């Protein structure tokens, strides 16, 4: 794929998600959405395997399905408002299908099967795109329809997406379906306060999103796909691991690390509005995503895995290409825990 | 409201239940991707015109204008699916799991 | 008879959706996606949309099926698979129409029938309005709108269709 | 030639629409009693329809407005004969 | 996440086609234009919250004028009692409505 | 009495399409220094009445053995929609007038493509297969300059109905506006109808019979019936749409001598070409279609927008 | 009432001559007479359907002359005719219209 | 709800212009021309009062000027009138370019006899001035009271009390 | 000059590309500069497709007609001429 029209489709994705983020009419918002799967697709397969193939037919199928079920659902609020405008919907069936489509588009489970296979299949930098950038158009829609959305079901995905994410996560031994099985995790927990307070959604959006653009660009670094090729990084590039391991801790949520403020900041929100067996369900499930987690890490840094003789080849070289951002987005997933109260600015 | 819209609504259901439970051939869930945006066109078209949104006549057919460019998409993949397996089966796409 | 065109046209629509949903060989789906495009075209025109319906049966029937058939015909089945080939097929087939004349009957019979949403059994005649557009056609005129109000859509559908071309050079490369 | 042919077939349609605008306002009243006419023997044909049935008012407005709505097809055409409904109905866009 | 990027520039991207009571060419009225512009002109300014209450009255009507719900009611009862009172042979329809007089011009 | 108008209109467009027949032959034949067939009636005038009876009592063949219902709607398709397609054409009153006549026209020579592209699948033989798939590319190809003639052309007739376009000629002849589109547009008229050089689809000389070589007797006849249908239809369009008539209304006899002269000299220049040139090579043909015309369809249509608002002869709506 | 009535004989019209040419024919006595390559090049339909799209936004030109902005009309509508052209021409440089 | 208010069939009562449109069409110049003054006051009156019931009167006013007007074409003027009418009927369009010379000849008796002049091109689509005795309806719409709007921009703006106090932070 | 050279080469090699262009680029000139542009806007917006609403007279508007055929209002004069 020439670079130039790389470019231009990777300008396309976003022009579809700032329209998404933009328009206060129904259809133009579909219409980003359209746009975000046109450009999407073929930079999902930038490399052409057979897998890519897969994945690529496999993500389209399910965000046409969405997309379709979310313009008869705009179709139907027209019919039954004649209001074009993104506001409250006043029909409850036209409510529900929105909620299912965006869910769809975000993976939410029970919508979630796609996820790990589309991000396994595409390249690690179409994974950090797929996983980083795809998810903010429907978040934006569901915080804009937030009032509208029926607390019951998007609790009950949100509570499945933990429930799974954790699940799926501890029996894979792939790195990208590891970060598929997470990301549907963080995206249940990010819905679980839409429809309290979307604030704490953004927050936990940003917070995310460091966390997973971190995790991807050392994987990059690391040209790991697999556990193994992961343990076998601290032999060449040990600081790469110790902050994998660091950014994994993260990830899991444990304190003073900066995962723990998404968690906590939720947890208040949802204890306001008197939740508690909610949060704490959320809090309890977390802990399988920490165990799988603490198991790459344990492959990762804090044990020593066998190595291969052909390393010592690669010893002597250096990586080649630096990523700008990386170390920014470490010390913003890490360590922002002391900065909390800045948590106005985007309110 | 009449019962057109209710057919057309009732077309849309039978078009997505189609497309959710493929048999073998991928053209035939396209063939319901594309029926889901007829009965879509349809009942936008038919709410324009009975509620005199004039403004909104133009709607319908940017509706069409992304279906044609889905439906691309759609055959696009379909025939580097068909390449790589030789059929349109989507029991061939079953390299990537979970 | 002549009272409820629209409601024949629309079960002859719902009939059609069932032929292509039981997912026949493409060629069958193709032929029930041609009758419904068809059939939405008179619907449409019979609520005074000449324009948009005949849009159907040119850059639907036409154009995004033309090329589906197109396509099909590249990729040829052994068999032409049709509603009686897979018991499924023709048992989902029948099921289809007799949903649709569950729903109508109904709906004729219970003045109100409510499915997911409530709807009167009254002809489609009762909905039309007593205005008069005088010497315009509204629907053309809402269309024609597009390059004099809506620029932004123009804007976008046109970056969306050289886009889409690019994209689909790129999909279809194979490297 | 095409800009001078042009240019007088705007003038003979703007005189055209000259002659509807002086023919307007009359079709207007025409329209309005025509339409206040149909709606008066639909409501007193109802009264007539309806008395026998419990808890009905004749000729009580739907909407909570009290504001002249303007009536659809169905409440002028309601009880004509199939002919006139479908004449009004569909006349224009059948008419070739 | 709507960054109102149309009301900081001051441009109408897709504004304009909202509403049915905006602006249309050549000012054609929509079928519910008193309706929808007295519903917004009650819900302006006072919140969605108070304004699903307080403008009921106004969402109501304009919701009737759209789907007619209510109307194609009274009009299914009205044809019922016709059709009943016809069978007991009770009704007759008046000549005018039969077609026997020519209808006002 | 409108059925009796349908009939006056399907009959007489069938006699003229059989002896079309005979006309191509006898002047190709004059062309070739023979004379067409002259034996079978006074100067041949009973050759058609010949030939459908002998394709009528010939054997009816079919090893097509793979859907039968498309294998028979084929031909029901394409006759009943060449039929059609005359029907909104204004002679000098149309027998439908439709607001938008030519976009159904439009239409329906996109929906004929589906009775070859059928009937080569339901074939299901080799050359009816790929020479159907060729069909489709050849149409869909000319489709695309076809609508954009079209649309520039109308630019100044301000409407799509087919009735305005005997007032917007009154004075000249739209051939003298559009000259370049007027040639383009009659390329693509051959290229639609099928006809040499671009007789790529039933091909003789390359396929044996192209998307007909397993059909014979009545539905060849059938399909026979339809392209010469297509050819005397596409034009008169082609005649009503640049080569315009005086209308008078109190006498539309003059009128419609006009118009049937037009479209006879318009379907002798068919015949004519088919004569002369030989058959443009398959890739050749698209060839000549996106990378040449396409260009100077989109070059023109920019001009003949701006041509009404930089001369102020916007065209009146009604 | 009228385009039914003309679509209705003219298929009845060619539904009976196929019947007449199918059966009729098929009486007369005989006797017994016995009796794909995937397509990459069908990017260019796939190139028309895009291209037809373009063509469907343009028909509505003819009502959109009639317009008061006359300026935006004119911006707008060889703005998507330069979009074309610029579509075209970038399948043509990228040999991207690889007819046959 | 209320009930509607429908007139009395006796009230809607009217003497009918019992004309064709061609007719009408024929004379419409001239009948813009001469009964303008009841037409855009019947006209202000359907705007202003978006009610067909409030306006009967006005409407009543328009047919009679109509029929007066048409009374004087009869009297005057018949014949070439008469012509003038059946040579636009025959147009399907019933366009004015066919029957120019029955025009001329109409507009030239109609100026001897009764002095009317044809209004020129662009004249009878100006907008003009009504003066009416009817006052202005002041709620047309018959709209609601308006709901009062939320108190808003009480005052200054003045540091927080304690900073965020957010759980721990002190600032 | 060697634009000329190219201008030369593309009539010889490819003449329907540069006949293309050429329209092209006079649809997007000329245009702007033909003064005939807002005669044709003029006229578009002369055309009656909507009754022209009457106003009520207060007693302070000289400049709107009270009754066609009189002086005050637009005049279509222009038009007639063109």
């Amino acid at each position: 794929m020439n670079p130039i029209i790389y470019t231009t489709l990777i300008m396309t994705v976003m022009s579809g998600t700032m329209l998404v983020m933009i328009s206060s009419h129904w259809l133009l918002i579909w219409i980003g959405f359209e746009m975000n799967l046109l450009a999407m697709i073929p930079v999902l397969m930038k490399n052409f395997n057979p897998r890519a193939t897969e994945a690529a037919t496999k993500y389209f199928l399910t965000q046409a399905t969405a997309s379709m079920m979310l313009m008869m659902a705009i179709i139907i609020n027209l019919l039954y408002s004649g209001q074009w405008t993104i506001t409250k919907m006043f029909n409850p069936v036209a409510m529900t299908m929105m909620t299912m489509a965006l869910a769809m588009k975000l993976g939410l489970s029970p919508f979630h099967f796609w996820v790990p296979e589309v991000t396994q299949g595409i390249s690690l930098q179409a994974g950090l795109l797929l996983l980083t950038w795809q998810k903010l158009a429907p978040l934006s829609v569901l915080c804009q329809i937030s009032q509208s959305i029926n607390p019951n079901l998007m609790l009950t995905m949100a509570m499945l997406s933990i429930l799974i994410g954790g699940w799926g996560g501890l029996n894979q031994t792939q790195l990208r379906k590891i970060m598929a099985y997470s990301s549907i995790a963080h995206m249940g927990w990010m819905t679980a306060v839409l429809p309290y307070n979307t604030t704490m959604t953004i927050l936990n959006l940003l917070i995310y999103i460091t966390m997973t653009l971190a995790m991807f660009m050392l994987l990059i670094h690391s040209s790991a796909t697999t556990t193994l090729s992961l343990s076998h990084t601290w032999n060449k590039m040990p600081v790469i691991t110790s902050l994998m391991m660091v950014t994994l801790l993260s990830m899991g949520g444990l304190p003073p690390l900066s995962g723990f403020m998404p968690k906590w900041m939720i947890i208040q929100e949802m204890t306001k509005n008197e939740s508690i067996i909610m949060p704490t369900l959320m809090a309890m499930t977390a802990l399988l995503n920490l165990y799988f987690y603490m198991r790459l890490a344990y492959s990762s840094s804090l044990t020593m895995f066998p190595s291969t003789n052909n390393m010592k080849m690669k010893w002597q070289f250096e990586h080649t290409k630096q990523m700008k951002l990386l170390p920014t987005m470490i010390v913003l997933s890490t360590l922002v825990l002391p900065m909390t109260p800045a948590l106005s600015s985007l309110n | 409201m009449p019962l057109v819209y209710m057919n057309i609504i009732m077309a849309f259901a039978i078009a997505l239940a189609g497309l959710l439970m493929y048999r073998s051939h991928l053209m035939s869930s396209l063939l319901c991707l594309e029926g889901m945006m007829l009965s879509l066109f349809i009942m936008s078209t038919l709410i324009i015109l009975n509620t005199h949104f004039t403004l909104a006549n133009m709607m319908p057919i940017i509706l069409l204008v992304f279906a044609a460019c889905e439906a691309a998409l759609g055959l696009s993949l379909l025939v580097m699916v068909s390449n790589t397996y030789g059929t349109d089966y989507v029991q061939n796409l079953n390299l990537l799991q979970c | 008879m002549t009272m409820y065109i629209a409601f024949i046209l629309s079960t002859i629509f719902v009939i059609g959706f069932v032929g292509f949903s039981s997912k026949p060989s493409p060629i069958y789906g193709g032929l029930g996606l041609i009758v419904s495009g068809g059939v939405g075209c008179g619907i449409v025109l019979n609520f005074g949309g000449s324009f948009l319906g005949l849009m159907v049966f040119l850059i639907y029937l036409g154009g995004m099926l033309v090329v589906f058939g197109y396509t099909t015909a590249m990729a040829t089945e052994m068999y032409p698979e049709v509603w009686v080939s897979n018991k499924t097929v023709f048992g989902a087939f029948v099921s289809g129409l007799m949903m649709e004349f569950c729903m109508v009957y109904y709906a004729l019979k219970e003045e109100e029938v409510e499915i997911i949403f409530k709807f009167n059994g009254l002809g489609d005649w009762v909905i039309y309005d007593t205005g008069d557009s005088g010497f315009f056609s509204e629907e053309a005129m809402g269309i024609a709108a597009l390059y004099s109000y809506g620029t932004w859509l123009v804007i976008v559908t046109g970056w969306s269709l050289l886009i889409g071309v690019v994209v689909i050079m790129e999909i279809t490369r194979g490297n | 030639s095409m800009m001078k042919w042009n240019r007088e077939r705007r003038r003979l349609q703007i005189e055209d629409f000259e002659a509807r605008i002086a023919l307007m306002p009359l079709f207007q009243a025409e329209k309005d009693r025509r339409v206040l006419q149909m709606l008066r023997e639909n409501l007193e044909e109802e009264a007539i329809i309806m008395k026998d049935v419990p808890d009905w008012k004749v000729g009580e407005s739907v909407f909570h407005t009290t504001r002249w709505v303007t009536p659809m097809m169905g409440e002028l055409y309601g009880l004509r004969t199939n002919e006139e409904i479908l004449s009004a109905t569909y006349g224009f866009i059948w008419y070739t | 996440p709507f960054f109102d990027v149309q009301k900081r520039l001051g441009l109408d991207l897709d504004r304009w086609m909202t509403i049915q009571s905006a602006e249309q060419p050549h000012k054609i009225p929509g079928r519910c234009h008193a309706f929808e512009k007295e519903w917004i002109e009650c819900a302006h300014g006072i919140g969605g919250i108070r304004a699903e209450k307080e403008c009921k009255i106004e969402f109501d009507d304009f919701v009737e004028c759209l789907l007619r719900q209510k109307t194609m009611k009274r009009l299914s009862a009205i044809k019922r009692q016709r059709d009943k009172l016809i069978k007991e042979g009770k009704y007759t329809p008046p000549p005018h409505h039969l077609g026997k007089e020519d209808p006002r011009p | 009495m409108f059925m009796i108008n349908i009939l006056s209109l399907i009959i007489p467009i069938l006699l003229a399409v059989a002896f079309l027949t005979l006309v191509e032959r006898k002047v190709l034949g004059y062309m070739q220094l023979r004379k067409g067939p002259n034996v079978v009636g006074p100067y041949g005038l009973l050759q058609p009445i010949a030939d459908a009876l002998k394709l009528f009592t010939k054997e009816p063949l079919r090893p097509a053995t793979s859907s039968i219902s498309m294998f028979i709607i084929a031909p029901i398709l394409a006759l009943s929609l060449a039929l059609t397609m005359w029907v909104p054409l204004p002679m000098p009153y149309p027998l439908i007038n439709m607001n938008l006549g030519v976009l159904f026209m439009l239409a329906m020579s996109s929906l004929a493509v589906y009775s070859i592209l059928w009937s080569g699948w339901a074939s299901n033989s080799k050359y009816a297969l790929i020479g159907a798939l060729r069909a489709v590319a050849q149409t869909i190809s000319y489709e695309v300059t076809l609508a954009i003639i079209l649309l520039s052309v109308l630019l100044m007739n301000g409407s799509y109905t087919l009735s305005t376009l005997i007032t917007t000629q009154e004075h000249i002849w739209m051939i003298f506006t559009s000259w370049p589109l007027a040639m383009m547009w009659f390329i693509s008229t051959l290229a639609e109808t099928n006809r040499a050089p671009f007789d790529l689809t039933e091909g003789e000389s390359e396929l044996v019979s192209g998307f007909n070589v397993e059909y014979a007797a009545g539905p060849f006849a059938m399909f026979f019936m339809a392209e010469y249908a297509n050819i005397i239809m596409m034009n008169a369009f082609t005649a009503i749409l640049f080569l315009g008539a005086s209308h008078d209304p109190h006498t539309p006899e003059l009128y419609t001598i006009n118009f049937v002269l037009k479209t006879l000299a318009l379907t002798i220049t068919f015949l004519w070409i088919r004569a002369s040139y030989p058959r443009f090579r398959y890739d050749q043909l698209m060839h000549l279609l996106w990378k040449s015309f396409l260009p100077l369809t989109l070059a023109l249509c920019m001009w003949h927008i701006s041509l009404p608002i930089m001369t102020a002869s916007i065209p009146p709506q009604s | 009432m009228n385009i039914m009535l003309t679509l209705l004989t003219n298929v009845t019209l060619a539904s009976l001559l196929v019947l007449i040419a199918f059966w009729l024919p098929q009486l007369n006595a005989y006797s017994e007479k016995t009796s794909p390559f995937s397509m990459k090049f069908f990017l260019v339909a796939i190139t028309f359907l895009l291209f037809d799209l373009e063509i469907a936004l343009l028909l509505p030109l003819p009502w959109a002359s009639q317009t008061n902005n006359l300026k935006t009309m004119l911006t707008m509508a060889l703005f998507l005719l330069i979009l074309l052209a610029a579509s075209l021409a970038y399948e043509w440089t990228q040999k991207g219209l690889e007819w046959a | 709800p209320g009930i509607v208010e429908l007139p009395t069939l006796e009230d809607l009562k009217v003497q009918e212009v019992k004309v064709s449109s061609s007719v009408l069409k024929a004379a419409a110049h001239h009948y813009g021309a001469q009964c303008d003054k009841p037409n855009k006051e019947f006209m202000l009156c359907r705007w202003e009062e978006k009610d067909p019931r409030r306006c009967l009167e006005e409407g009543k006013l328009v047919n009679q000027c109509a029929l007066d007007f048409f009374r004087q074409i009869k009297r005057h003027c018949a014949e070439p009138f008469t012509e003038y009418w059946t040579c636009i009927d025959y147009s399907g369009l019933q366009l004015f370019r066919h029957c120019r010379k029955q025009q001329a000849k109409f507009d030239e008796c109609v100026l001897d006899k009764l002095g009317w002049v044809r209004p020129d091109l662009g004249e009878l689509s100006k907008v003009t001035k009504v003066k009416t005795d009817r006052p202005l309806p002041e709620n047309p719409y018959h709209s609601r009271a308006r709901p009062e709007p939320n108190p808003e921009a009480e005052g200054d703006l003045k540091p927080a009390k304690h900073g965020s106090r957010l759980f721990f932070w002190t600032m | 000059g060697r634009i000329a050279s190219f201008l030369k080469n593309a009539w010889a090699k490819e003449p329907v590309l540069v006949a293309s262009f050429a329209i092209g680029g006079l649809a997007i000139i000329l245009p702007s500069l033909s003064p005939y542009t807002n005669y044709a806007i003029r006229i578009n917006r002369a055309t009656p497709y909507n009754y022209p609403v009457p106003l009520r007279d207060d007693g302070n508007m000289p400049d709107v007609p009270s009754h066609p055929q009189d002086p005050q209002g637009p005049s279509l004069e222009w038009l007639k001429n063109l």
